[PDB]
């Protein structure tokens, strides 16, 4: 009759690693257009209601909220890039 | 917090007597007792019971009230049972079975209080009962000479009608003693006194016919027959028309001749069947079965008064009025099968038309009808309940010496108190208690008669007592001064009734004491 | 271990429950045991009051949900369904048996040891019975002994004075159907007609057969004094074509001709009989009964010739009447002989208002009586029957088994003691298995104790007396039967009081209770799976 | 939803293992009774394995497969029900470690287990000794063996009797194997009451149906039996049979015809001069009459199964249409026609003072079902031997033999292929262990000794039940049909092999 | 019987699937004209079950396999 | 239909070991064991535990994973306790306490299967433990010269 975690999801396996990759790919493909001289731009209207328009890949990946552990690191390395450097964040 | 043990059945309710159950039951009975304790006696009152389907009812009688109520207490249903015995197996005394059966259980707890065993109280009560039937067989004063002489009947039915419908006590009993004689031969069946009733006027117009009255109409133009003695009558189980075949039966036609001819063909075939019987002298045929179209048509021509009476229980009690005999088929009305009717006309009673079937002398009838007139339908019903009460008591005075009779007005009862107690402090042992109680019990019949009469019972009771200790006629003056005398008015409860009652009340009251645990279930 | 849902009392909890329940059911029926029992009044969900003191009644009349309470109930019903008596005793025996056993289980002894003991004791109990019984001569006509068996198995459910009323009415009935010279008997041949009106003390014994369905016609015989009786079974009413049929008249009165044509099949077979009541007593010194129907027109024909015609009779009455009169159960009317009718003296139809009641009084070779149970209400009419049956199947058992056993728990107090001192110097048992037989032994004392527990006098005390007044006639030799006197509180001789327990009951009570209990004790888990 | 990986595997194993866990305390001579509650109402107080697991609905697929194992096994031999479940579990369980712990693929563990099964089966027939299927005494002390461990033991001898006295009765060699259809030819009949011993194996049938008419023979000495399909009443046309009548006196004509055909029918039957006519369908009241004076007693409504068993103990071959009723369809070879009235319930017998009717008596309708099932186990192991006169060392001896001969071989095989093989050996050992446990003795102790004594000193050495000490079978003997030891190990290793093929479980039709 | 079997039980005994005895305008299953030659027809049992076998025939050549396993779960798949 | 006995407390859940409880627990432990069995070693993997307040965490360490999880099985909490001893009273070896404590209980049921008593397996395990500490005190190969010389530190860390 006993338990060990109280209904709290947790996945594992080889697929687990693949899920995470693809997860990150999403957040990735998202910024791919904002690249290059002739790069596309985004318009995010966060649940905040504040409407923004930009290309600082950091600024976009900051407005996407993003909660997936794996895919959320792409948000971190993009922030650091806008720090130790200041540019290239998109890339 | 509180636990609960020994349960594995389903959700019932077990009232163990070791939990003072016998008294819980005495209570339930005690409640319905008070209802009957004020309905008995001429000074009794009525109760309006309103049906579980919604119908008004007003009755002095006890077995009827109880019937129309939704009793539920098991210990009570038992005494309601005894009130059934009385109404079925006697028609009268239904009220006295209650009052005693209850009062028995009432003065019964007084004993249970001391410590007297259940089984001890039972035994003592039966011992006191059997002893009580003996005295009644000899406490008997007069006995009707079984005369059955109409006037002798009125001496009996009158005290039964009072204390049910007191006021028209004579206009009633007279009205019934006259219906019974018309059917009682010269060297009994309760059914032979069918009773009808209709709104209009008052009871002063009530009547007694030497035959029943019917509502429907004569069917043919034959309205109503003649006023010259004798009328040949023919009854039928079969319907007046071309019989049919229980297995299909369709008319077939291969050639036009069949048709053109079948048409008028059956036309006269009906005339044929009609004709031939009309011929044997008949002129009034009561049709318990249907009546064809062409059929009545021809008969119309033969002045044959018809009378559809599908009531197979009415048709049978009808033949016993004229003398005729019900004829299963149609066509062979032997001059023997036929009967004779003095009158078979149509009178308007209270505004509406009804067909009659009496006789003014010739051809006596063995089924009379009491036509009660009244204004309030309600009341008018409780009367037909009294007409039955009397009749029931008459059919009971028959064959095995039913004439026997003892003082009414509880006069008998008062004597019975002392007489049963005689046996009381005479029998040794502790049974002496219960036997004495069984005697006290009989004080309900008197006391209530006084109580219902507005008389200070604490006065009438001792009065009626010392007046009982040659002269054991002294009963309760329904109307005054102290008590009165039974003889002073030719009033008394016959033995057969009041005795059978005491026996049913003692059973009821005893079985209730034998139960020393009860179990119910959800409904 | 498990799968969702599905509960299960396990380990000693399951046994705890089993014994728990049994002990319980036991206490609930102890009350209606012994002549000095308790009359319960139970009402159903409709308000049908009914009185009892017969374990079976109270038992099948209740809704039980305890699994153990069922296996014990079913095995108890299976007893009234064979010996017809002792349904109460068996529930106590399996109850008290589990209590006595639980005591040694509770101390450690593996149940399998207490069950082993039980079987061992059981055999020894059934051996002892065959040595304890009392072979009574097949000689019937000893109505005196049998009237003591009637009262014995009657006071167990009767109004006392009514015991004396039914004691004969039952015995005479059993006898009346029993076929002397060893042989056998089938109680079904004792109709138990019951009618309302007049208390259950007024019930009567008919040497013949009483019925309801009277002659339903006015001009019928109110009372056929001295006459033949025809056992009929062919449809004396209108019939139809077994294959789809229909009439088609083309002529005005062709109709009519076809009208009688239908009824004529009746009279065809109906004539073959009406001339029989001519061909026999065609000049007055008579009555037909018929299992099937008799339509109106036909009732006329019979009423015409003064032939009391009854219709729709209880089909098992074919055989009962075929003994009350002798006449063959005449199925078809073709090969109908006048030398095969039956004979009855007074055959009168007592009409009780709308209710018809034809009797078949005065017989030559009865062989099939009818116990007419009278009674004011339905509750009494109920219990009175349930008393007769439990006391009729009781006498007829004294016959089947040509042995009898002294009551007042004589046999129990005996076997009890026996087993005690038996193994002490028997060792014809086993090792630690002595426990089980010891229990079984002590167990048996249910009946004697409970018997007095109901009466009043202290069980422990009065039973002690029997244990004394007993060996008194043992230390002085000679055999003296001892039982519990449920009136005083002392012991007494069952045989002298007229107290007997039917042999086949005791033989199917012990082997029965042990079968349940001993199989209950070996239970270790109560599942409840399989939605 | 889904569960791939060892996730799957594990839950399967644990599931299967749990199935065992329930009835493990039902294998052994001291085996307890699992009183189960069925949905329909009543109860089951049996300890006969399959009869328990049937009354328990399960969820986990493996637990469903594991549960049906007890059924297919209860279909081959009547016995060895609980054993297969326990083994079938321990096998999967004993693989658990080398399955994941030692990362051996399921293919390999299967390749070995299928191999270790065959070798293991050898060791079974190797220790099995044959037996005289005809020697009444051997068959009894054989049937007796598989009657222990059941409520029916307090009459053990009495049981094997009714067992043999019925196996042999419905038997009928036939050769041109031995055919014993206990099912259709040994209709049991549990009657409440009496004593156990008061039960016999009547060589005939027993119907409670009485006689069609009162004045009819209660018992014909040597009756002439006539069994028939068709009813005994006026038949009708299987087409649009519709009659039109306008010809007056024609009603009587047809209405008569009915009586006429019932007559004819009675004739054709009466012809072969019968005394007892038993039909599966009804009996027109008319037909009763003409069969009454025709001189014979009649029995209406009897089940096909009930009837066709009559036609084997009366010879009376059953026949439909009567105008074809041959005289070969006699009623020869049939004793009396008693009609004993058993406690307000009439019966009818047909004993002869090929198919018998075992009539059991005990102490309740409830207690009887214990007997019936217990008996079935007896009557089945009797049949097994009848069709395979070979027996195996009981007391779990056989089970231990295979444990060693396999253990030895496994250890001497070398290759990853060894571990799974080794487990089958380690597995087998659980039966003598469950026995020793349900006995009370020390498992680690007795086994090491049983196993050792086995390793050299004979192989017919198992554990004694009520005792708890290791005894030699030959000694106090308790051999069981070799057939049981076949199945128990055949399907158990199969079960394991199936469930091990699962690496994924999914939900939805 | 399974008509999908009879079609093959008949090509296997050389017999004829008798639709209805007629031929031109008569009525007969035509003695051995329509019948099939088989070596032996037997009803073998298989625990619980028991089926018929038409083993050995005139022109049969035919076969038929019968799996036996632990239970239906494995069995369905064995065949599968 | 089914009754129920001996209850008078409140609505709890008592898992008597005589109901194969020791194994029910081995199970619960067996589950969290596999999580640590792949985190140990350089070839170990990480796990992303997501806080009950919602915070991401990734760690090879064992005492940390367990800390951040919502363990509930009483028999499991016990081994999570030992992973605390290790992290507090040593900072290192947290992972090896799990893998062994679990593996001990794993090869422990093999014994319980035969019939070995609880108390017998305990005793034998302690006897084998104390014996195991002895060898380690002598299985010891080198020993840093306590040099504390910066370069000597790098050989240890
Ligand atoms: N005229 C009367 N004067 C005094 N008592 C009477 C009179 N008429 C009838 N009674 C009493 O009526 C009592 C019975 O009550 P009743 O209402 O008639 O109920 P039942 O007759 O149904 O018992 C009898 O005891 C009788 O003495
Ligand atoms: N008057 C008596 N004195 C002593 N024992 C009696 C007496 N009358 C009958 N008994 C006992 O009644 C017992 C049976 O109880 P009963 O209420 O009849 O239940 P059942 O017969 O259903 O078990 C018998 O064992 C018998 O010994
Ligand atoms: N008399 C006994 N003593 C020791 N072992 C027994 C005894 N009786 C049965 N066995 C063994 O126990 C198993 C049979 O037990 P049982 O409870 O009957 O299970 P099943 O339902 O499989 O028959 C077999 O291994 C048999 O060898
Ligand atoms: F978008 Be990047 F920072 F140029
Ligand atoms: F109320 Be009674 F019937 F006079
Ligand atoms: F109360 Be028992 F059935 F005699
Ligand atoms: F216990 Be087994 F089914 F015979
Ligand atoms: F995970 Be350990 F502390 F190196
Ligand atoms: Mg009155
Ligand atoms: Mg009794
Ligand atoms: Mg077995």
């Amino acid at each position: 009759i006993v338990v060990l975690k109280e209904g709290t999801d947790a996945s594992q396996g080889k697929g687990q690693i693949i899920s995470n990759i693809n997860a990150c790919v999403a957040v990735q493909e998202a910024l791919k257009p904002t690249l290059g001289p002739l790069g596309s731009d985004i318009l995010i209207v966060t649940s905040n209601q504040k409407t923004t328009i930009s290309n600082d890949g950091a600024t976009i990946l900051k407005l996407l909220d993003v909660v997936h552990p794996a895919a959320k690191t792409l948000v971190d390395i993009s922030r650091a890039q806008d720090a130790e450097v200041g540019d290239g964040t998109t890339s | 917090q509180n636990p609960n043990a020994g349960l594995f059945k389903q959700g019932y309710n077990s009232y163990s007597n070791a939990d003072g159950q016998i008294i819980k039951s005495i209570a339930a009975i005690r409640e319905l007792h008070q209802m009957c304790l004020t309905s008995m006696g001429p000074c009794g009152r009525n109760k309006i019971i309103v049906n579980h389907l919604g119908k008004i009812i007003i009755t002095n009688d006890a077995a009827t009230m109880l019937r129309e109520l939704d009793i539920v207490h098991p210990a009570v249903k038992v005494l309601v049972m005894a009130t059934e015995q009385q109404k079925i197996d006697m028609g009268d005394g239904t009220n006295l079975v209650m009052i005693l059966a209850g009062e028995l259980l009432n003065v019964s707890e007084k004993l249970i209080s001391m410590g007297l065993s259940a089984v001890e109280i039972i035994q003592g009560y039966n011992m006191a009962r059997k002893f009580t039937l003996k005295e009644l067989d000899e406490m008997v004063v007069g006995e009707i000479t079984d005369k059955n002489d109409k006037n002798e009947l009125l001496k009996m039915i009158k005290p039964v009608i009072s204390s049910k419908k007191y006021g028209s006590e004579d206009i009633l009993s007279e009205l019934v003693s006259e219906a019974v004689s018309h059917v009682l031969p010269v060297a009994f069946n309760v059914d032979s006194i069918r009773v009808v009733k209709i709104m209009g006027g008052s009871l002063s117009n009530s009547t007694v016919i030497k035959g029943m009255v019917f509502n429907r109409e004569p069917e043919g133009h034959v309205k109503s027959l003649s006023e010259d003695k004798k009328h040949k009558v023919a009854v039928f189980t079969c319907p007046l028309d071309i019989a049919n075949t229980e297995t299909k039966g369709t008319v077939l036609l291969h050639n036009a001749q069949e048709m053109l001819d079948f048409s008028k063909g059956e036309e006269k075939q009906i005339d044929a069947m009609m004709k031939e019987i009309a011929d044997m002298g008949v002129e009034c045929i009561v049709a318990g079965a249907g009546v064809g179209e062409l059929a009545l048509h021809y008969l119309n021509r033969y002045g044959i008064l018809v009378l559809k009476v599908p009531s197979k229980f009415e048709l049978r009690r009808l033949c016993r009025v004229c003398g005729a005999t019900p004829l299963p088929r149609l066509g062979a009305p032997t001059p023997e099968e036929l009967g004779l009717v003095e009158t078979v006309k149509t009178m308007e009673i209270g505004g509406d038309r009804v067909t009659v079937f009496k006789q003014e002398q010739g051809e006596i009838s063995r089924t009379s009808t009491i036509i009660l007139r009244g204004a309030t339908q309600n009341n008018l019903d409780d009367i037909e309940r009294a007409i039955d009460d009397g009749v029931a008591a008459v059919k009971g005075l028959m064959k095995p010496s039913g004439g026997k009779l003892l003082p009414g007005a509880g006069a008998t009862e008062i004597e019975l108190i002392s007489r049963i107690t005689k046996y009381g402090e005479r029998t040794p042992g502790l049974l002496q208690l219960a036997i004495k109680q069984f005697a006290v019990a009989f004080e309900v019949v008197p006391r209530t008669l006084a109580e219902t009469a507005g008389l200070d019972v604490n006065e009438v009771l001792p009065n009626l007592y010392a007046a009982h200790n040659d002269h054991l006629y002294k009963g309760v003056d329904i109307d005054d001064e102290g008590v009165k005398d039974i003889r002073e008015e030719n009033i008394y409860d016959m033995l057969a009734t009041k005795k059978f009652a005491i026996n049913v009340a003692t059973e009821a009251a005893t079985t209730v004491l034998s139960i020393d645990q009860i179990i119910m279930a959800k409904k | 271990l498990l799968n969702p849902k599905a509960e299960s009392l396990r380990r000693d909890a399951a046994l705890k429950v089993n014994v728990t329940s049994a002990e319980g059911l036991q206490s609930v029926l102890e009350t209606n045991l012994g002549p000095k029992g308790t009359l319960k009044m139970l009402v159903d969900g409709a308000g049908n009051i009914k009185l009892t003191k017969d374990g079976k009644v109270l038992l099948t009349e209740m809704q039980i949900q305890s699994p153990t309470a069922v296996l014990i109930a079913r095995a108890a019903a299976a007893q009234d369904e064979i010996t017809g008596d002792g349904t109460t005793t068996v529930v106590c025996l399996v109850g008290e048996l589990l209590r006595q056993a639980h005591r040694f289980i509770q101390e450690g002894v593996h149940p399998r040891i207490i069950t082993d003991g039980f079987e061992i004791a059981r055999k020894e109990s059934m051996k002892f019975l065959d040595e304890f019984k009392i072979s009574k001569t097949n000689l019937s006509n000893d109505r005196e002994f049998l009237l003591q068996v009637a009262r014995s198995s009657l006071l167990t459910k009767v109004d006392a004075d009514l015991t004396e009323v039914l004691t004969p009415i039952v015995t005479d009935a059993v006898l009346s159907v029993y076929d002397a010279q060893a042989d056998n008997l089938d109680l079904h041949m004792v109709e138990i007609m019951q009618m309302q009106h007049l208390s259950p003390k007024d019930t009567t014994f008919i040497k013949g057969l009483v019925l309801d369905h009277g002659g339903r016609h006015p001009d019928m015989p109110t009372r056929v004094k001295n006459a033949y009786v025809l056992i009929l079974n062919v449809s004396l009413e209108y019939e139809k074509t077994e294959v789809n049929s229909g009439f088609f008249y083309s002529s005005a009165d062709q109709r009519d001709k076809l009208a009688a044509s239908e009824r004529k099949f009746v009279d065809a077979k109906l004539k073959k009989i009406i001339d029989l009541k001519n061909e026999v007593c065609g000049m007055d010194p008579f009555v037909i009964i018929n299992q099937k129907g008799i339509d109106p027109m036909s009732l006329d024909v019979f009423a015409k010739h003064n032939i009391l015609a009854l219709r729709r009779a209880k089909r098992r009455n074919m055989e009962r009447l075929q003994l009350v009169t002798g006449g063959e159960a005449q199925n078809s009317v073709e090969d109908l002989s006048p030398q095969i009718l039956g004979f009855s003296g007074l055959v009168y139809q007592e009409t009780i208002g709308e209710e018809k009641f034809t009797y078949v009084t005065e017989n030559t070779d009865p062989k099939s009586c009818t116990i007419l149970i009278k009674g004011s209400t339905h509750y009494a009419l109920a219990q009175t029957k349930d008393a007769v049956r439990d006391g009729l199947r009781a006498v007829a058992n004294v016959l089947k088994d040509k042995n009898i056993i002294p009551g007042a728990g004589a046999f129990y107090i005996a076997l009890s003691r026996y087993l005690r001192s038996a193994n002490m110097n028997k060792l014809g048992a086993k090792g630690k298995t002595k426990t089980g037989i010891e229990a079984f032994a002590e167990a048996l004392l249910v009946i004697p104790k409970t018997l007095v527990k109901n009466s009043g006098f202290d069980p422990l005390d009065v039973l002690a007396m029997v244990e004394d007044e007993l060996d008194d006639a043992q230390d002085s030799d000679e055999t003296r039967y001892v039982g519990v006197d449920l009136n005083i509180g002392d012991s007494c001789d069952p045989t002298i009081e007229g107290i007997w327990d039917s042999y086949r009951v005791l033989r199917n009570a012990i082997t029965g209770a042990t079968g349940i209990a001993s199989n209950l004790l070996l239970c270790d888990e109560l599942l409840r799976a399989g939605r | 939803e889904r569960t791939t990986g060892r996730q799957a595997q594990i839950s399967n194993i644990t599931a299967a293992k749990a199935v065992a866990d329930v009835i493990r305390t039902c294998l052994g001579p001291k085996a307890m009774l699992k009183m189960l509650l069925d949905p329909m109402g009543g109860l089951v107080l049996t300890n006969d394995g399959h009869a328990i697991l049937r009354e328990i609905d399960v969820a986990h697929p493996a637990a469903k497969s594991m549960l049906e194992l007890s059924r297919t096994q209860d279909e081959e031999v009547g016995d060895g029900t609980t054993t297969v479940i326990i083994l079938a579990g321990e096998i999967l369980a004993q693989c658990a470690p080398y399955l994941i712990e030692k990362n051996i693929h399921p293919v390999i563990i299967i390749q070995a287990l299928k191999k270790a099964l065959t070798d293991a089966l050898e060791v079974i027939k190797q220790v099995s000794k044959p037996v005289d299927v005809e020697n009444d005494a051997a068959m009894k002390k054989l049937i007796q063996a598989s009657i222990g461990t059941k409520y029916v033991i307090h009459w053990s001898e009495k049981m094997c009797e009714l067992a043999l006295d019925a196996v042999k009765t419905v038997r009928k060699d036939l050769g041109q194997n031995f055919e014993i259809d206990i099912k259709r030819y040994v209709r049991v009949e549990k009657i409440p009451g009496g004593d156990v011993l008061d039960s016999r194996v009547l060589k005939g049938v027993l119907l409670n149906k009485d006689v069609v008419h009162p004045k009819m023979s209660r018992h014909i000495e040597n009756p002439r039996v006539v069994l028939l399909d068709c009813p005994l009443e006026y038949k009708k046309g299987e087409s649009q049979t519709n009659i039109e009548i306008e010809k007056e006196e024609d009603w009587n004509r047809i209405l008569q015809i009915e009586e006429e055909q019932v007559q004819l029918m009675c004739e054709q039957i009466l012809a072969v001069r019968p005394t007892l006519v038993i039909t599966e369908k009804g009996v027109s009241d008319l037909a009763q009459h003409y069969l009454l004076k025709g001189g014979c007693s009649v029995l209406r409504r009897v089940k096909k199964s009930d009837n066709n068993r009559i036609a084997r103990v009366t010879g009376a071959t059953i026949v439909n249409r009567v105008e074809d009723l041959k005289e070969s369809d006699v009623g020869t070879n049939c004793g009396l026609f008693k009609v004993e009235m058993i406690g307000d319930e009439y019966f009818s017998f047909l004993d002869n003072c090929k198919a018998c009717t075992i009539m059991l008596r005990g102490g309740s309708k409830d207690i009887l079902n214990e007997i019936d099932r217990n008996l079935q186990d007896a009557m089945a192991v009797a049949r097994n031997v009848m069709l395979s006169p070979s027996l195996s060392p009981g007391g779990g001896a056989t089970e231990m033999a295979v444990s060693v001969k396999l253990a030895e071989k496994a250890k001497q095989l070398e290759g990853i292929q060894q571990w799974p093989y080794q487990a089958v050996a380690d597995a087998m050992e659980c039966i003598p262990r469950t026995l020793i446990q349900n006995a009370g003795g020390d498992p680690i102790r007795l086994l090491s000794q049983l196993r050792a004594k086995h390793a050299q000193g004979n192989f017919t050495t198992g554990i004694d039940g009520d005792k708890g000490k290791i005894v030699d079978m030959v000694s106090y003997g308790i051999w069981e049909p070799e057939v049981i030891k076949q199945q128990s190990v055949k399907t158990a290793i199969e079960s394991a092999c199936l469930l091990l093929r699962v690496d994924d479980i999914v939900s939805g039709v | 019987c399974k008509k999908e079997d009879l079609r093959r039980i008949a090509r296997a005994t050389g017999a004829t699937l008798v639709s209805s005895m007629s031929n031109l305008e008569g009525e007969e299953t035509f003695e051995s004209s329509y019948l099939g030659l088989c070596d032996e027809v037997v009803q073998a049992k298989f625990s619980d079950d028991e089926c018929i076998l038409i083993k050995g025939t005139s022109k049969h050549s035919s076969s038929s396999i019968i799996l036996r396993g632990a239970n239906d779960y494995s069995l369905d798949e064995m065949e599968r």
